[PDB]
């Protein structure tokens, strides 16, 4: 038992190839390094388990935002009414130095930094973006549905036929031709 | 902490599925070990005592019986790991007490500063 | 409320109300009183390697064995790869027979991934004939209301068939729908859902699942026709939502439990799996006994 | 303290249960399969 | 109507060769709605802007259609040259504080319908008043996904 | 600390049992192999019924 026996019994009982068998005292020696080689397993199992099961931008309420950063720098589109609702309010003080230094033309520019990484994040109305968030997977919207207005139509104020159009959009929603676009225009894709 | 917790249905479903692994042994052999044999293999290898050996068609079978076995340890010592690892009052802002039950039942000391410190206050 | 605004008892009338385009041909309106609408409360490429790499290690078994001649790699050695997955290149496969326990832990780590990272839902909406045909399923649905409701019109609008059904099972209080999810008598139920929204949060344990994860069925303040107020109202409106004041209200008056959903998984198990691969097993015998030495 | 076994102790009665009533019947089937192999 | 370049709201896509729009279908295979909308090519202040009719697809297409039909009207359907909604800005003096955009074009006559999921203001309804609106949303925010490991 | 002393009694337990089955076999050592065996089961008839309570081993090291 002296030459290549007992490297072949580490290899069979540390391996635990064969966990049982194969003077006394060191057989109870190495009872105990099996022992031990079933706690190096638990262990680095646990560890398997653990690394890949164990251990961002919410909204306005991020420093992140109420601190703005030059490295979380952000933008929109000028003349739109999303600037309005920034300029309406009070504390966007310290974000229009973002939402009104470094804006784009079209939203479109704006995923287009999401997808080329130039700026971290865009606040826009939520229809497109969960609509291209369903269609592209770079695309998550965080935050809630800020400044919930409704969409309306461009009508002036001597114009005589919101009214009948308002009818409409009534049997819209009630008849479900909202939910009707919602079928043909709305609800398609995912990631 | 407990016993089982995982429904003794699954476990009757054990050793049904054990009596049906020594049936399919045992019926085998005549078609290329008939009483006691298989049903001690069966307690050797789907105890996965002896893992490795202990016609040819039976032999896949039931090794395939052994990569369920290892299988259902995977998944029961998963729950031995979940069931034990897996899934208050946080003060005013609790709907406990903003919404105040009668289950929820709070008091003080009368002619205290701490209820000077109520009585100051609104909601 | 249309009554004291028609017959003029109530020049304003405020309301959490359900603006119809019935009640605007009747009333005129200011904005929608909340979001509302109708709501439902109710209660593979690792394979192929693996397939690769034991048939590498049968063959390297099957030349050391043809080197031991300067014991069946036919049959026992393939047995003990077998036992190996769950003489000295056999010490070399107790290595590979070592490394399969590796991979045995990282799948047992992977089921934990699966069996912890489920959350399951039942009804639609309006497109489950469940409610459409109930009686086409047993048990027949159940599904009531409160009385003389807009939603009531709305689906009178859509299906009094559906009423009909509604009328085996209408209820006349918010209570009534809390003992019949908690005592199963009716199933679940759509309202304006915002009082779901309340009272879902507001459930005890929170099983009774509303109309949806929160889907608005029947989607999207009375004012006497012709009253001077509804610019002062509109443009003051703005401010207030350009100001988030209703949702400082929001902050006031709406959260339950709900609020704090929190993944309602599993906390044993019934999937099929084996179901399924036990379905196998048998044919593969079906396979090899008939392939029998016939000549 | 922070709280750093019973599942233990149902094992040990069930355990020690079953292996006195296997036991107690090893002396019995022992005989009876020396009756049976006189067959 | 013009039209800011909304999509899917309006789908602003080039027309054939011969300048109309295609046969094209829906998931169900459904002769998709497209309008003709007239406005610029190099869609940018300073580039050359040619007023070209192009294929538009959308909600509000259908919308519109579903008017012509209870409402019985012509449409008269343009892209914008700003694809933009237009604020009151200054003007140089430093002091005009005007509506530009779509809010300018129907305040100036040039537009008479805005067709566009407008977010409403309560200063837009100090000029120029909604009808009924269509969603009930807010803003939301766009963030990167993150890669795996 | 105290399951310690218990792993201690039931192994005791069982290699006593095995000392009785081994002397009735009577009508290969339990001093020597069937102690190793028990640590090897720790991680003939009688020896069914000890892969059960290996089977035991295996679920305590689950636990």
């Amino acid at each position: 038992l002296t030459l290549s026996s007992a490297m072949w019994f580490s290899w069979r009982v540390l391996l635990n190839s064969g966990i049982g068998e194969g003077s006394f005292s060191a057989r109870i020696l190495g009872m105990v390094w099996a022992g031990f080689a079933m706690i190096i397993v638990a262990s680095y199992t646990a560890n398997l388990a653990a690394f890949l099961v164990l251990d961002r931008i919410t909204g306005i309420n991020d420093p992140r935002l109420r601190n703005p950063s030059d490295k979380f720098i952000y933008a929109t589109v000028k003349q739109s009414s999303v600037d309005i609702y920034f300029r309406r309010q009070v504390e966007l003080s310290t974000m229009y130095r973002h939402m009104e230094k470094h804006n784009y033309e079209s939203a479109a520019e704006a995923i287009q930094a999401v997808r080329d990484n130039k700026l971290h994040a865009f606040i826009w109305d939520s229809a497109v973006l969960e609509f291209e968030a369903s269609q592209k997977c770079d695309l998550v919207t965080t935050g809630e549905l800020f400044f919930r207005s409704g969409f309306g139509i461009g009508m002036r104020k001597d114009s005589p036929w919101k009214q009948n159009v308002s009818l409409s959009i009534l049997k819209s929603h009630e008849n479900g031709f909202m939910e009707d676009l919602d079928k043909t225009w709305v609800r398609y894709q995912e990631c | 902490s407990f016993m089982q917790p995982f429904q003794s249905t699954l476990w009757l479903l054990v050793g049904l599925s054990v009596h049906v692994v020594a049936v399919m042994l045992y019926l085998l052999d005549r078609f290329s070990l008939t009483l006691s044999s298989a049903m001690w293999f069966s307690w050797r290898v789907l105890l996965n005592s002896g893992i490795g050996e202990g016609s040819f068609s039976a032999r896949i079978l039931g090794m395939v019986w052994a990569g369920f076995a290892m299988i259902i340890v995977a998944s029961y010592t998963a729950n031995l790991a979940a069931f034990l690892v897996l899934d208050r009052i946080t003060g005013i802002n609790d709907p406990r007490l903003r919404n105040p039950s009668d289950k929820f039942i709070y008091a003080t000391v009368k002619q205290s500063s701490v209820d000077i410190y109520f009585r100051r206050q609104v909601e | 409320m249309i009554g004291e605004v028609v017959y003029q008892r109530a020049v304003m009338a405020v309301g959490s109300l359900t603006i119809n385009e019935e009640r605007s041909e009747v009333v005129d309106f200011s904005v929608p009183f909340v979001e509302t609408g109708i709501s439902v409360m109710v209660s593979a490429s690792v394979w192929v390697m693996m397939f690769v790499m034991l048939l590498i290690v049968s063959a390297i078994a099957v030349f050391v064995f043809e080197y031991f001649s300067p014991s069946f790699t036919i049959g026992k050695a393939i047995w003990l790869l077998w036992g190996l997955v769950f003489t000295t290149s056999k010490i070399m496969v107790s290595v590979w027979a070592f490394f399969a326990v590796i991979f045995l832990a990282s799948y047992t780590a992977n089921l934990a991934a699966f069996m912890i990272q489920r959350f399951v839902d039942q009804v639609t909406g309006l497109s489950d004939k469940k409610f459409q045909r109930p009686h086409d399923y047993s048990p027949p649905f159940r599904f009531g209301t409160v009385p003389n409701g807009s939603t009531e019109r709305n689906i009178r609008n859509n299906y009094p068939y559906m009423h009909q059904y509604m009328t085996k099972f209408n209820q006349k209080g918010v209570e009534d729908a809390l003992v019949s999810l908690k005592t199963g008598k009716l199933d679940a139920f759509i309202y304006d859902a915002a009082v779901l929204n309340y009272k879902a949060g507001r459930d005890e344990g929170c099983k009774l699942v509303t109309i949806g994860s929160g889907y608005i069925f029947a989607t999207t303040i009375a004012l006497q026709k012709g009253s001077p107020w509804k610019r002062q109202i509109d443009l003051a409106l703005l401010q207030f939502v350009g100001d988030g004041e209703m949702e400082e209200l929001e902050t006031l008056w709406l959260t339950g439990i709900c609020h704090n959903e929190k993944n309602e998984v599993m906390s044993i198990d019934n999937m099929a799996g084996v179901f399924y691969m036990l379905a196998a097993a048998m044919a593969l015998s079906l396979i090899t006994f008939i392939w029998e030495h016939l000549f | 303290d922070s709280r750093s076994f019973e599942n233990m102790a149902g094992v040990f009665m069930l355990v020690a249960g079953g292996i006195v009533a296997g036991i107690f019947l090893i002396f019995i089937e022992i005989a009876y399969k020396r009756h049976k192999d006189a067959r | 109507i013009v039209t800011i370049h909304q999509e899917p709201f309006v789908y602003v896509k080039p027309t054939l060769s011969d300048g109309t729009c295609k046969e094209e279908f829906t998931v169900n295979g459904d002769p998709v709605k497209k309008v003709i909308c007239t406005g610029p090519n190099d869609t940018s202040p300073g580039s050359p802007r040619h007023t070209v009719p192009q294929c538009c697809y959308g909600f509000c297409i259908d919308l519109l259609i579903k008017l012509a039909r209870t409402m019985n009207f012509t449409y008269e359907v343009h892209l914008v040259a700003d694809g933009k909604f237009g604020t009151q800005e200054r003007v140089n003096n430093s002091n005009k504080k005007e509506w530009n955009g779509m809010m300018g074009e129907l305040l100036s006559g040039q537009a008479d319908m805005i067709v566009a999921p407008l977010t409403i203001n309560n200063e837009r309804a100090q000029y120029i008043e909604f009808s009924k609106p269509f969603k009930y949303q807010g803003l939301t925010i766009l963030v990167k996904k993150e890669i795996p490991r």
